[PDB]
Parts: C-alpha cells; sequence; structure tokens
C-alpha cells in the first residue's frame, strides 16, 4: 500500500479520516447510525441503495461536501456491486429483512446477496469486510431467519476468509423493531406470549454500541478473521422485559398465555398483507427465541466499547407512546444474575 | 459605479407618472375604512418626550408631532436643492403614522421630478485615481492608470 | 493606589463567596425541573454533578472582581433555564455527548496528529 | 473651489470648538480632553465615573438639550491598559447639532448604565455587555440580546476569532441539532494589504 | 439574431445544453492542480 | 416645511352629522371599498407566461459566471489574483504556474457559487476581461457540491455563452 | 389596452377614476432597449498642465 | 468627433407629474340615502 | 487535446488525471468528468506568427478597449520570435 | 399487461398531484424573502403553477430556506422541518442558505441548511431572482415527476 489514504484533521466534519467504506444496506435502522459515525469523523461513505432516492434523504446532512456518494444497485447484480467496492477500503454489509418477499427471501438476503459482495470485494481487491449475523444463529433452528444467516455467515467466512463476523443480539433504539413492535400489541388488546413470557432469557444491546463496534473493528487490524458477538450488559426474563416496556410507556399490561401453534396461526395472516407485515410466523419465532452464551466469542469490551444497561436509555425510545406529554419512577426490570 | 444608461430617465419619469394613481387607490381601501381606523387608531400612540428618550427617530418622531428631518435639518448630497414637505401627525397613533408613509409616498415622487428636470451633465466619479478606480478605457493605455486600478483592487 | 480598583458586587472574597454558594444553591434545585420540563434523558444525579463540575473548574479564583462576573454568568446562565428561553439543545450542549473522547496521553496524540 | 476636495465650515469649526470649552468649564471634574475633527465633530472624553453627571448636563442644560440617544458603541483597543471604549453619540433638535461623549473601562470595571438617562441605552448596554462584554452597573434587565443563547465568549473582543470556537449540525444519533469544535472545510486567507509606504505625514506619530 | 447575427468562433459551442442536473452529465467538482509533495520510493532491490 | 395629516377638524353642522350617520348605518364607504376591488377584476393581469416568456432583463445583468477567451482560443485569464484580492465572499481560489510554453496561465480557477454575492467585482477588477457574469440565471442544481465551480466549468460557460457575453459587453463596455 | 369601451366604461366608474390614462401597463411609451452608443464626459482632472495632484 | 452623449432630460424637462391626494367625492347626501332607504321600507310594507 | 490515461480518465489542459489507487475516481462513477476540450496551448500555437517592420511593435489583443492592456514588444532578437505576455500572439521582424 | 405498466401510471397520478399542488411554507429569514414574495407578485404568480403563497407547517408540502440560517435560528428550523408531514421537500434559496455566502466564515452562522435539513434543490443567487426561483420550483416539479415510489415497491 504506497497510498494508504493518511488521516488528517481533529477527526471532525471536514476532517478525513482515510476511511473509504461502502456501506450495502445503509438505508435501514442500523445503516443510519453506521454512517453517521462515519461522515462524523470525515470518512468517504458509499452508499448503494435499491429505493427510492427521496429514502436516502436523512443520509445526505451525515457527511460533509462530497463525502457521502450514493449509487444504484442490484443484489444479483454483481457488475453494479463491484462498482460500488473497487475504490474502497473496506467492505460493510448490513442487508437484511425481517420478511420475505415474492423477489426475495431469506437465502436471497442471508446468503446469495452477502456472498456475492463477498466474493465480488474480494477481487476488487478491499483489505477489511465486515459482516453482520445473529446471535442466535443455527442450522438446527425453528425460524428460517436464524437457519438462513448461520448458512450465510459461513460462507462469507470461506469467500473472504479475513472478513469480521458481527454477532449481535436484539437491538433497541429510536427506529428499532424490538422495544417499538413490544409497545405496539396495545392495539389488539391483551399482549400473547407463548407460556406467560417465561423460559425466554433475551440480552438486548444498544443500537450505539452496535454502531462503535462496528467502526472500532475498521480500525484494530486485531480484528481480521475475528467473530464477535455483541450482547447487553444484563440478561432478562421476555415476561419482565415486556413489562418493563409498557411501564415506561405507561399503558395498561393484560399479557395472557398463548400456545405456540396458536401464535403461529395468527403469525400467518399478519404476514399476507403486500406491506410491511406487523408480524410474522418467522418473527414470533425469534422474540422467545433465548438469547445463546457464547462465551468463546469475544465481544464488545474487547473492541473497546462498554455495554450500555437498558435503563440508562429505554425512556429515549418508548417516550412517544407515553399519552400524556410530562406524566409527572419505573422500577429496573428483574434482570437474571451472572452466578 | 456607472453613468445611468440611455433611455433610463424615461422611464423613471414613465413609472413616476402613473404611481400617484397607484397611492390613490390604495387610500380608497385604506385611509377611510372603519376597519382599518379602528385597528390603527389610539393603538401604539407615543409621547413626544418618550420619542425622544427611546432613540426613536424618522416617521416614530414626526408621527407624534415633533418637526425634524435630517433632509431639512442636517441636509446631505444635493438635498438642499430640492422641494417637499415633511409630513407631520397629530394623535401620535399608528394611524398618523401611516399617514405619514403615504404622503411621503407622495413627496418621494415630487423629488423625483426634480431630480429628473434638474440632473447635471458631468462623470458620475471623483476624478481621483487614488480613491475611485479610472476607466477601464485608460486604465489599458496608461501606467499610472494601471498602477491605481491594480491597488484599489488589491 | 494603582491597586486600587472600583468593585462590581463584592469587596473582598468573603462577601463574593456568598454569592457563589447562593448560586450553587438556586442551581441545585433547579436541576429537578430542569429534567422534567425539557424532557432530557439523564438522571437528576448527573445533572448536579455538571453543576458540580462546572463550579469546581473556577475554583482556583482569588479576584472578588472575577468572582462577581462569574457569578453574573451564572445567573444570567440560570435564568435562561428556567424561563425555558434555552431549547433541548442548549440544556444538553454541557455534555458533549457527540464529541469523540480525545485522550490525553503522550503516545496516543503521537499517533493521531502533530498537536500537543 | 477644487472640485475634488470636501470644503471646510470654519464656522461650525469654531462654534463647536467654543462649545467644547464651555462644556469643560462647566464640568472640570470629569472632562479629561475636548477634540473637533476636520469634519466638525466635537468629542467629549470623561472619566468613567462621569457617565451620568455629563450625560445629564447635556440633555437638561439649557444651552446643550441632547434629548436625543443617537448611539452607544464600544471600540476594543487591546493596546490600551482600558481596552475598551465607550461611545455616546448625542443629537440636539433644538440646536440641530450634535456631540460625542468618550469613556473607557476594562473587564473587570463596572460603568454606570445610563438608562435613568436615556431610555434608548436599554438595548445598547445589553449588546456592549453581550459583544464587547462591559458590564454596566443597576441595569433594569441585563443579558445577552444579540448571540445564541449559552454562547461563551464576546465576539466583538479583537482577541475573539472570526469563524467562532463551536459550531452547530444535526446528529440523527441523538435527534438533536449539536455543537462541535469549529472545523473549516476552506480556511479563511488572511491578506497583509498594508503598504510598507506611508502615506498620511500629517498623522504621523513621534520615533 | 436573424437580423445582428452572433460573431462566429471555433471555440464556441454548436450544440446548446440545457440544465443538466440530476443526469449522468451533471458537473461532478474536483481538484484541477497536481500532486505537491512526492514521497519516497524505496528500492525494489533487497539488501544483505 | 411640513404639512398636517390628521388635523382636520370635522363638521358638526346637521347636514355633515347625517352624512355620517347615514355612513355608519348604510356602509356607504365599505361600498367604495368593493368598487375598487370590482375595478381591478376586469383590468389585464400583469402575469406573464413563464418560461415562455421572461422578465425583462439588461445587459449590466449579473448572473452566472464564465472565464472568456481572446478570438484566437487562447485563455484571457493571465493569473493575476486581482479578482481574487477584491471578492468580497473569498468566494475564488487562484493557483498558477508557467505553462509548457512559458505562459502566465492559471492551474486552479475556482469559484464557490455558494459563497458568491452575485456582485461584480470580480469582473470590475479584471484587466483582461477574463472573468464575467453572464446573463444566464438558470442553474439551480440537486446537490450542493456542483455549485462548486473549477476551472474547466467556468471555461465551458464561457465556451457557451459567448455568442451572448460577447453582445451584452459590446452593449455596455463604454459605461465601465 | 385591449378592452372593449365597455369594460372601460365599467372599470372606470367602479374605481371612481379614468383609469385608461394611467395603466400600470408598459407598452410602447418605454425606452427602446437598444440605445446608440453613449459618449461619457471626463471629469475635472483630464487635464494636460496646471493639474499637479497635491494641488487637488 | 461626435460631442458627449449621457442619459440626460430632454430640452425644456419633462411634463408634470401629479402627486398631490386625488380621492374624489361621489355619491349622494345623507338626506336623500334616508329618504331612499325609507322609501323601500314603506313600499315593501305595503 | 486529450490525453486519456490508461485507465480511460481524460487528462484536463492542466495535467490533472488521478492514478490507478485513487479513491477519489468513485465521485465519477454514473457521473462524468467536466473537461473543457478546447485547450488554450494548442489553439495560440496555430496562429501565425505576423511580420512588421519595426523592431517595437504594440499589442492590446485587438478591440481597443476590450482587449489587454497595451505592451510594447521588441524584436532585435532574430533567435525568437516576439511574445505578446497577455494574448501570446508572437512578432517577428520583416528581415533586419 | 404487465402489474410494472399498471403499477407505473398508478405512479404517475400521484406524482402529477404531488407536483401540481406544491404548497409551500416559506421560512423568509433576511433579504432573499423579498425575492419570495415577488414570486408570488402579479408577475410571475407561483399561485397560477399551484403554489400557494403561504401555509402553515402541518399543511405544507415543501419547505423554501429563502434567508441566512444563524446558529440561534437553527434549532427552530430543524423543529418545523421534523413536525412537516411527509412527503415533505426542501428548497435552499440564496447563498446564505447554501453554503453561508457572504457570512461564510462568521461565527454565528450556519455554513449551509444542509448541515440541518436535507435539501432536495439549491437557488443560486444573492438574492436569487424572483424568476430564478420559480425556475428552482419548477425544477422541483421535474424531481417529483421522476419519482418511482410504487415501481420500487412491486420490486421489493
Ligand atoms: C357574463 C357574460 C360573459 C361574456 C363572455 C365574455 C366576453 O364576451 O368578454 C369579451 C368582452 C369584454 O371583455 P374585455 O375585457 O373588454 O376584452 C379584453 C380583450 O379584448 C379580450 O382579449 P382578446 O382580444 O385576446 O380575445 C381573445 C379571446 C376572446 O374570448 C372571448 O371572446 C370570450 C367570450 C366568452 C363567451 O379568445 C379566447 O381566449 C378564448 C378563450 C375562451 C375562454 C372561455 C370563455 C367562455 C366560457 C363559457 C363557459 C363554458 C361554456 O365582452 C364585452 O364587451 C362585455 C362582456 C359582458 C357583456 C356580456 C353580454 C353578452
Ligand atoms: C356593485 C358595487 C359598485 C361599487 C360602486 C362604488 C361607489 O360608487 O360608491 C359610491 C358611494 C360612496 O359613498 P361614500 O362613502 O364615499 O360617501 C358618500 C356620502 N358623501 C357624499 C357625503 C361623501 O357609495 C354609495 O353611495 C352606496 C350607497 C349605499 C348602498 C348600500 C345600501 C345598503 C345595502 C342594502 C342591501 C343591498
Ligand atoms: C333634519 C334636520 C334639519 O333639517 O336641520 C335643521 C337644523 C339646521 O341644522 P344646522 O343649522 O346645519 O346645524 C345644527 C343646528 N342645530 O338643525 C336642527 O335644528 C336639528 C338639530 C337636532 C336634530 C336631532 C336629530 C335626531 C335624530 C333624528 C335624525 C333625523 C334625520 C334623519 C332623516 C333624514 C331625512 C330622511
Ligand atoms: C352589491 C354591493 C352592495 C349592495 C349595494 C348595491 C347598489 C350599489 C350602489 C352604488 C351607488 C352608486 O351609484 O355609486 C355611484 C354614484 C356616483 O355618482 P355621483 O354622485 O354623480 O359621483 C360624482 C359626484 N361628484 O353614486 C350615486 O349616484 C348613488 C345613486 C344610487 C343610490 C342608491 C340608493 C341609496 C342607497 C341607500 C339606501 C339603501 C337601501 C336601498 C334598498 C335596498 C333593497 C333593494
Ligand atoms: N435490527 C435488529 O434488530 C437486528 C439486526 N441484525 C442484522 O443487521 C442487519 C439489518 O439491520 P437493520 O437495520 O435492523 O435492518 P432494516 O430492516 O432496518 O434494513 C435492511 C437494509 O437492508 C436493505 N435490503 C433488504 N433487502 C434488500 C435487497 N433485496 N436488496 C438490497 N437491499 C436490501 C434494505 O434496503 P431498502 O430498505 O432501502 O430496500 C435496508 O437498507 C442484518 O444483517 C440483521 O441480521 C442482527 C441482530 C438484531
Ligand atoms: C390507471 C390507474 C389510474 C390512473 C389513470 C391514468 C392517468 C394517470 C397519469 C396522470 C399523469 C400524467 O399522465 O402525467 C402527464 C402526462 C405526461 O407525462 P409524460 O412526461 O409523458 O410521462 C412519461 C413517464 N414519466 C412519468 C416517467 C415522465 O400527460 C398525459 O399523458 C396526460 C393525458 C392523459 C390523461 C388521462 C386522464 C385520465
Ligand atoms: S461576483 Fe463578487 S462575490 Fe461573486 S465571485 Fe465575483 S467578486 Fe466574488
Ligand atoms: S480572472 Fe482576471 S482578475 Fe482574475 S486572475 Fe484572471 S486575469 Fe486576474
Ligand atoms: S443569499 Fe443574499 S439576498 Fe439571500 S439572505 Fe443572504 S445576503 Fe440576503
Ligand atoms: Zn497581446
Amino acid at each position: 500500500l504506497h497510498h494508504a489514504v493518511i488521516p488528517h484533521g481533529k477527526g471532525g466534519r471536514s476532517s478525513v479520516s482515510g476511511i473509504v467504506a461502502t456501506v450495502f444496506g445503509a438505508t435501514g435502522f442500523l445503516g443510519r447510525y453506521v454512517v453517521n459515525h462515519l461522515g462524523r469523523m470525515g470518512s468517504q461513505v458509499i452508499v448503494p441503495h435499491r429505493c427510492e432516492p427521496y429514502d436516502t434523504m436523512h443520509l445526505r446532512p451525515m457527511g460533509d461536501l462530497g463525502q457521502i456518494i450514493f449509487m444504484d444497485w442490484n443484489g444479483r447484480d454483481k457488475d453494479s456491486i463491484r462498482r460500488a467496492v473497487e475504490h474502497s477500503s473496506v467492505v460493510i454489509n448490513l442487508v437484511g429483512r425481517e420478511w420475505e418477499t415474492q423477489n426475495f427471501d431469506f437465502e436471497d438476503v442471508f446468503v446469495k446477496i452477502p456472498q456475492a459482495i463477498a466474493q465480488v470485494s474480494k477481487e476488487a481487491g478491499v483489505e477489511k469486510f465486515i459482516h453482520i449475523s445473529h446471535l442466535n444463529a443455527d442450522i438446527k433452528s425453528s425460524s428460517k431467519y436464524l437457519r438462513s444467516k448461520a448458512v450465510g455467515e459461513k460462507e462469507v467466512r470461506e469467500t473472504f476468509p479475513e472478513a469480521t463476523i458481527i454477532k449481535p443480539a436484539e437491538i433497541f433504539g429510536r427506529e428499532d423493531r424490538f422495544l417499538n413492535y413490544f409497545a405496539n400489541i396495545r392495539w389488539f388488546g391483551g399482549v400473547p406470549l407463548i407460556s406467560l413470557g417465561k423460559k425466554t432469557v433475551k440480552q438486548p444491546v444498544y443500537i450505539v454500541d452496535v454502531t462503535k463496534g462496528i467502526i472500532n473493528a475498521i480500525k484494530d487490524p486485531d480484528a481480521r478473521g475475528k467473530t464477535f458477538a455483541f450482547v447487553g450488559p444484563s440478561r432478562y426474563l421476555l415476561f419482565d422485559l415486556v413489562q418493563y416496556v409498557f411501564a415506561v410507556a405507561h399503558r395498561p399490561f393484560l399479557p395472557y398465555p398463548l400456545p405456540h401453534f396458536a401464535y403461529r396461526w395468527i403469525g400467518r395472516l399478519f404476514e399476507i398483507s403486500p406491506f410491511e407485515p406487523w408480524t410474522t410466523r418467522d418473527k414470533v419465532e425469534r422474540i422467545h427465541t433465548t438469547d445463546k452464551i457464547l462465551p468463546h466469542l469475544p465481544g464488545l469490551e474487547d473492541l473497546g466499547v462498554e455495554a450500555t444497561p437498558l435503563e440508562l436509555k429505554a425512556i429515549e425510545v418508548l417516550r412517544r407512546h407515553r399519552t400524556y406529554r410530562w406524566l409527572s419512577d419505573v422500577q429496573p426490570a428483574k434482570t437474571i444474575p451472572t452466578s | 459605479h456607472q453613468d445611468l444608461p440611455l433611455g433610463l430617465m424615461d422611464d423613471i419619469y414613465e413609472f413616476s407618472k402613473n404611481f400617484s394613481l397607484r397611492i390613490d387607490e390604495l387610500e380608497e381601501m385604506l385611509t377611510n375604512n372603519r376597519i382599518w381606523r379602528n385597528r390603527t387608531v389610539d393603538i401604539g400612540i407615543v409621547t413626544a418626550e418618550d420619542a425622544l428618550n427611546y432613540g426613536f427617530s424618522g416617521v416614530m418622531l414626526r408621527g407624534s408631532g415633533i418637526q425634524w428631518d435630517l433632509r431639512k435639518t442636517q441636509p446631505y448630497d444635493v438635498y438642499d436643492q430640492v422641494e417637499f414637505d415633511v409630513p407631520i401627525g397629530s394623535r401620535g397613533d399608528c394611524y398618523d403614522r401611516y399617514l405619514c408613509r403615504v404622503e411621503e409616498m407622495r413627496q418621494s415622487i415630487r423629488i423625483i421630478s426634480q431630480c429628473l428636470n434638474k440632473m447635471p451633465p458631468g462623470e458620475i466619479k471623483v476624478d481621483d485615481a487614488k480613491v475611485s478606480p479610472p476607466k477601464r478605457a485608460e486604465m489599458k493605455t496608461s501606467m499610472e492608470s494601471l498602477i491605481h486600478h491594480f491597488k484599489l483592487y488589491t | 493606589a494603582s491597586t486600587s480598583v472600583k468593585p462590581i458586587f463584592s469587596r473582598d472574597m468573603n462577601e463574593a463567596k456568598r454569592r457563589v454558594r447562593e448560586l450553587y444553591r438556586a442551581w441545585y434545585r433547579e436541576v429537578p425541573n430542569t429534567v422534567h420540563l425539557f424532557q432530557l434523558d439523564i438522571s437528576v444525579k448527573q445533572g448536579r454533578d455538571k453543576v458540580r463540575e462546572m463550579f469546581k473548574k473556577n475554583a482556583h479564583i482569588t479576584d472578588p472582581r472575577v468572582v462577581d462576573l462569574l457569578v453574573i454568568k451564572g445567573k444570567m446562565e440560570l435564568e435562561e433555564t428556567i424561563k425555558v428561553w434555552k431549547q433541548r439543545t442548549h440544556v444538553m450542549r454541557f455534555f458533549h455527548e457527540t464529541e469523540a473522547p480525545r485522550p490525553k496521553d503522550f503516545l496516543s496524540k503521537f499517533y493521531v496528529g502533530h498537536d500537543p | 473651489t477644487r472640485p475634488t476636495v470636501r470644503p471646510r465650515n470654519d464656522v461650525a469649526h469654531k462654534q463647536l470648538s467654543a462649545f467644547g470649552e464651555y462644556v469643560a468649564e462647566i464640568l472640570p471634574k470629569y472632562v479629561q480632553q475636548v477634540q473637533v475633527s476636520c469634519f466638525n465633530e466635537l468629542e467629549i472624553c470623561i472619566h468613567p465615573d462621569g457617565v451620568i453627571p455629563v450625560l445629564t448636563f447635556l440633555r437638561d442644560h439649557s444651552n446643550a438639550q441632547f434629548k436625543s440617544l443617537a448611539d452607544l458603541t464600544a471600540v476594543d483597543i487591546p493596546t490600551r491598559q482600558n481596552r475598551f471604549e465607550i461611545v455616546y453619540n448625542l443629537l440636539s433638535l433644538r440646536f440641530n447639532s450634535r456631540i460625542r461623549v468618550k469613556t473607557y473601562t476594562d473587564e473587570l470595571t463596572p460603568i454606570e448604565s445610563s438608562v435613568p438617562v436615556y431610555k434608548a441605552a436599554n438595548w445598547y448596554e445589553r449588546e456592549i455587555w453581550d459583544m464587547f462584554g462591559v458590564f454596566f452597573a443597576n441595569h433594569p434587565d441585563l443579558r445577552r440580546i444579540l448571540t445564541d443563547y449559552g454562547f461563551e465568549g464576546h465576539p466583538f473582543r479583537k482577541d475573539f476569532p472570526l469563524s467562532g470556537y463551536v459550531e452547530l449540525r444535526y446528529d440523527d444519533e441523538v435527534k438533536r441539532v449539536v455543537a462541535e469544535p469549529v472545523e473549516l472545510a476552506q480556511e479563511f486567507r488572511k491578506f497583509d494589504l498594508n503598504s510598507p509606504w506611508e502615506a498620511f505625514p500629517a498623522y504621523r506619530q513621534p520615533p | 439574431p436573424t437580423v445582428k447575427p452572433p460573431t462566429a468562433r471555433k471555440f464556441i459551442w454548436t450544440n446548446h445544453k440545457f440544465n443538466l442536473s440530476g443526469t449522468p452529465q451533471q458537473y461532478v467538482p474536483y481538484s484541477t492542480t497536481r500532486k505537491k509533495i512526492q514521497e519516497w520510493v524505496p528500492p525494489s532491490t533487497p539488501y544483505k | 416645511t411640513y404639512k398636517y395629516v390628521n388635523l382636520r377638524e370635522p363638521s358638526m353642522d346637521m347636514k355633515s352629522v347625517t352624512d355620517r350617520a347615514a355612513q355608519t348605518l348604510l356602509w356607504t364607504e365599505l361600498i367604495r371599498g368593493l368598487g375598487m376591488t370590482l375595478s381591478y377584476l376586469f383590468r389585464e393581469p400583469a402575469t406573464i407566461n413563464y418560461p415562455f416568456e421572461k422578465g425583462p432583463l439588461s445587459p449590466r445583468f449579473r448572473g452566472e459566471h464564465a472565464l472568456r477567451r481572446y478570438p484566437s482560443g487562447e485563455e484571457r485569464c493571465i493569473a493575476c489574483k486581482l479578482c481574487e484580492a477584491v471578492c468580497p465572499a473569498q468566494a475564488i481560489t487562484i493557483e498558477a504556474e508557467p505553462r509548457a510554453d512559458g505562459s502566465r496561465r492559471t492551474t486552479r480557477y475556482d469559484i464557490d457559487m455558494t459563497k458568491c454575492i452575485y456582485c461584480g467585482f470580480c469582473q470590475e477588477a479584471c484587466p483582461v476581461d477574463a472573468i464575467v457574469e453572464g446573463p444566464n440565471f438558470e442553474f439551480s442544481t440537486e446537490t450542493h457540491e456542483e455549485l462548486l465551480y473549477n476551472k474547466e466549468k467556468l471555461l465551458n460557460n464561457g465556451d457557451k455563452w459567448e455568442a451572448e457575453i460577447a453582445a451584452n459587453i459590446q452593449a455596455d463596455y463604454l459605461y465601465r | 389596452a385591449s378592452a372593449t369601451r365597455f369594460i372601460q366604461w365599467l372599470r372606470n366608474w367602479a374605481s371612481g377614476r379614468d383609469l385608461q390614462a394611467k395603466l400600470q401597463l408598459r407598452y410602447q411609451e418605454i425606452s427602446k432597449r437598444t440605445q446608440p452608443p453613449p459618449k461619457l464626459p471626463v471629469g475635472p482632472s483630464h487635464k494636460l498642465s496646471n493639474n499637479y495632484y497635491c494641488t487637488r | 468627433a461626435s460631442k458627449v452623449k449621457q442619459d440626460m432630460p430632454p430640452v425644456g424637462g419633462y411634463g408634470p407629474i401629479d402627486y398631490k391626494r386625488n380621492l374624489p367625492r361621489r355619491g349622494l347626501s345623507g338626506y336623500s340615502m334616508f329618504a331612499v332607504g325609507i322609501g323601500a321600507l314603506l313600499f315593501g310594507y305595503w | 487535446g486529450v490525453r486519456t490515461s490508461p485507465t480511460g480518465e481524460k487528462v484536463t489542459h492542466t495535467g490533472q488525471v488521478y492514478d490507478d489507487g485513487d479513491y477519489r475516481k468513485v465521485r465519477f462513477v454514473g457521473r462524468q468528468k467536466e473537461v473543457n476540450e478546447n485547450f488554450a496551448i494548442d489553439l495560440i500555437a496555430e496562429q501565425p506568427v505576423s511580420q512588421v517592420g519595426s523592431r517595437v511593435i504594440s499589442c492590446d489583443g485587438g478591440g481597443g478597449a476590450l482587449g489587454h492592456p497595451r505592451v510594447y514588444i521588441n524584436l532585435d532578437k532574430e533567435t525568437k520570435t516576439g511574445t505578446c505576455g497577455y494574448c501570446g500572439l508572437q512578432f517577428r521582424q520583416q528581415h533586419h | 399487461s404487465r402489474g410494472e405498466y399498471v403499477v407505473a401510471k398508478l405512479d404517475d397520478l400521484i406524482n402529477w398531484a404531488r407536483r401540481s399542488s406544491l404548497w409551500p411554507m416559506t421560512f423568509g429569514l433576511a433579504c432573499c424573502a423579498v425575492e419570495m414574495m415577488h414570486m408570488a407578485a402579479p408577475r410571475y404568480d407561483m399561485d397560477r403553477f399551484g403554489v400557494v403563497f403561504r401555509a402553515s407547517p402541518r399543511q405544507s408540502d415543501v419547505m423554501i430556506v429563502a434567508g441566512t440560517l444563524t446558529n440561534k435560528m437553527a434549532p427552530a428550523l430543524r423543529k418545523v422541518y421534523d413536525q412537516m408531514p411527509e412527503p415533505r421537500y426542501v428548497v435552499s434559496m440564496g447563498s446564505c442558505a447554501n453554503g453561508g455566502g457572504y457570512y461564510h466564515y462568521s461565527y454565528s452562522v450556519v455554513r449551509g441548511c444542509d448541515r440541518i435539513v436535507p435539501v432536495d434543490i439549491y437557488v443560486p443567487g444573492c438574492p436569487p431572482t424572483a424568476e430564478a426561483l420559480l425556475y428552482g420550483i419548477l425544477q422541483l416539479q421535474k424531481k417529483i415527476k421522476r419519482e418511482k415510489r410504487l415501481r420500487i415497491w412491486y420490486r421489493r
């Protein structure tokens, strides 16, 4: 590397960080924060987008003049992928979807597309590669979402050997579908939960921690070929977590039990709409899948990030669900000890 | 900066000719309209002593009856060679100030007519190249003019 | 003599520190409802830490005229917050949330830039 | 009369010169220096303790009647021990004449507020405080008037940078407008325009 | 122009263009200067 | 001299009082205001059919910038940086060096059309009429970046509007 | 100025004045947009003698 | 060798320009207006 | 007179072109590189050398007030042509 | 014959409605607001294109930032932008709202409204002529005319 784009400045908006990053799937929940932190330091962020340009406008104020470059691409058009990665030094793959469409399904977005990005990046000459997977990824799970990520996770590690795979748990934030999803059950009266929300342990992680971890992995060369797992600082029962969410939102809470087979059936009629499904058969599985406890995988603390307690920043997400402007404290959710 | 282009003072005359009727139509809609009067009469009354002590100037003084205009008391340019009247209010409220401005729009047409009829010939910027830049024709043939053009713009 | 100077409010430090303490009291009692009225996302604990931290920085002062101005400015700052002239953005400009940490050790500065 | 030279007014110069001595003799306790410029503007330089006695005198005295505060501004001259210079511009409708009254202060020394003399000075003194940092005693309401809430510093002081210290942008992570240290895509280009050759020998200073 | 036609020059565009904003023909800025500092290129021959 | 605007005292005779009473009850002066708006309904509107009709301009108009050439193809700019030094907004950046043939010419000439105040001082200070502001005023963009002109963009503007820039200078160079 | 005499009567009557002699639209009384070239005067200092700068 | 030519008023100046207020006096008197108003009512009542 | 580089990018009249491993070529993906094709160094070299009978000639660029400041060029050096510093037009002396 | 064709004409209808009924909310801040009013004056008459002179934030489809944005005003601009129902566009008018302008190096001016809100059209000038803004408003219309919201939805 005789060029080695050299950082300049104090790390501000007009500075140069030397990072030329292509961020696929930059138009979603996780992309907003990743692109924001890159442009907040002076990175050249290429944002290949499939949606309408009107939906990329929130990404324009995130960088200085000319530091955010927008391109068109198709997940099945390798030529378009190459155009957006050939001039870069790090590729970030944040592509995903909670549901399956006629054109695209879980295999296409979690296996066929991520592999193409890695294969094109490898020959294009990209030295770094960040791939996001799920904490509960295995090829022996009811969820087809989680089954596909395990299949697609290994292809990235076999197509781009040095890639850095990050396996976050459920992420919560302002635009998340995890804590907002819980608070939006109120449109149907009670809150269905397999069992009574018991027998499920989850370790939610803050969106910014996932973002800072992704950014740190783009800097320290002790993450090439590694595999991380971003998990929160506390483990909660699903029943406790949902009750806490409704406590912050300050709304009636009437949980009732529901059989697993019955939950899927209502989860199939809610995935008939041709728009954003309110819930799906796959989405119900992931809510109740206890988060793994992989202790052999390095986590956030190794990359220099300190996991953010949910109690610290749960009001931030659930404020808008409160029906009163001010509302005049909620006791912390019962957390499973470390033992 | 530059002299007036040929055929401008004719257009100003054509415009100034019809502008009195335009103000008349403005007064047909507001001066004697009872809704306008009730929203501007006895509103914002200022005394002549408070107006002076609060730093007011212009119509904010003349509205309250103070007879003061810097064009007639401290003239500049050629304002002492033109004829015009200074409208003065009596009540000191919004309505009287609205009348002064309307009358000032008339007295301004009065001054423009005199300016068009008394415009003298000659240069339009001081003939002193150490203050005002020389003409481009001189700047491209005279060494001194080019030196002063260079310095006055750097 | 030349050292003679016109006071602002307080003629000596002991009378100047009374104004400082009165100003810490009003600030200490305004954080609770400043975090409520503005709908901030910071606990009242770290709110009073920020008030405490600001005062401590101007603790080496030993000139009553300097201290009187620091008190005068502080009450101007307090009035803006009490009367909600400040927006949520102004109140959170003390905490520097979006400024990345800048390590102060020599080696860290050596790798990043030329600044001392 | 040369067409490119401003004509003199010797009548005004003599009149304002006489009125300067008149004010100096009636207020020896405060008037430190009186000047009349070549374009006939009288400047009365006073001790800072004499803001109210002199402004009140010029406003009320039957031969002065300066009943209009045209402007009130400060000038920052760092070389001076008292770096600030408070300038009061007064107008007289009765006598159709103007006067200027100048005093001085520094960062830590209060100057008496003239709101009791001229109500116009209410906002002028807030601007001087906000932009220069001069504190005015007994002011009905002293605050920042022109600068952003919480702005730290006094922009019009000569040692304050042109582009400031902080700049604003919207941050999506916190969903609010945030302030960060100033960085400029193009630095302001400082021009050294002064010519090394003297231009006005009449204003030459001693060696 | 059918009465007082413009002067003809070699470099004047024969074909006019409209506002090309939003199209692939838009104007993308760049620096028109060359690199200022030339780095040292180490020898490709080993030693010892 | 001065004139009172509102010093008239209303008449207090029977006819005058009954005129104001009739005005109050019968709304006469309000009807007088309805007639004026009715008049405007039957006048010709002053609206021009944009973009098929354009508002009148003059040869002095200060619009988009351009870099000119002599009647030879050679650039008029000789990198004197007088325009750079007078730009009130500091919207010009110039770098120069001897050309291959030894001619004093620029290697960079950037105008930041977002700092520019469209004031005309650059074309007043140019001793060779190199930089001018043309009549074009319709060059709105969808991105901020493409309003940061470099030498190539300005030269293209000159080669694109020269037929019109030359005629305007011809119609106004005897004033300037 | 193309309004028929009937509409002209109506607008004139309603306003209360002759609107046809003071139209707010310009037709042909405006100066031609092409004018003969000028030849501007020169200032008082354009002399070849008795014109030393220190005297002005 | 033509003479000076700058924008000047035509020899003799421009025609007079009106500026004073010209609000006309139009309508009937207060007496007549009430007469027509009362006349309408009586005919209407009839 | 462009001299397109091996990577297919036009070289402007100032010699500016992006190297292979330069990340700033990405800005031209989906767009174009604005380059003015009329090089002033090629067009002024194809202007005939004027022949004059005087050792000194004056150039004002043509047009008088519309040209450039009037300069006087010397022509006593036979080994080279006299060049104008503003416009580049060249002048030679007939025989002496 | 194809769902792409049917979903495309139905997309033109919504584009045509949104392009032909733009209701701006002018943020008159500085001198450029004067040239924005001249766009509503009789000569140009923005109202004839379906562009109403003035509307409230919740009834507005486009924000026109006409004038200088200061550090003390920036928080208010974003608040009104957030409260604007979607779809919402921004037109940046004048040098001050584009890159700071004459006041670029000031300590109290935001160097461009694009640091605060996304910008769809930039109108250059100081001030842009009332006709130059109307060109910018008519250029925003062709942007909406070129949107493919329903096309892109049909191919997800
Ligand atoms: N957010 C969460 O809760 C969790 C996220 N993850 C992982 O993070 C990644 C997604 O994060 P998140 O932001 O929440 O997802 P989002 O639903 O918010 O957005 C998904 C992104 O991927 C793009 N996308 C989806 N399908 C396609 C397609 N065929 N072609 C091109 N782009 C497509 C979308 O583009 P567009 O919409 O514009 O068409 C969008 O930019 C995934 O890898 C996921 O496994 C892991 C743990 C928790
Ligand atoms: S018009 Fe004025 S502000 Fe714009 S580039 Fe020229 S000198 Fe600078
Ligand atoms: S454009 Fe004109 S003023 Fe500017 S550097 Fe070139 S020759 Fe000099
Ligand atoms: S761009 Fe020009 S007209 Fe607009 S606000 Fe700024 S200085 Fe005023
Ligand atoms: Zn030449």
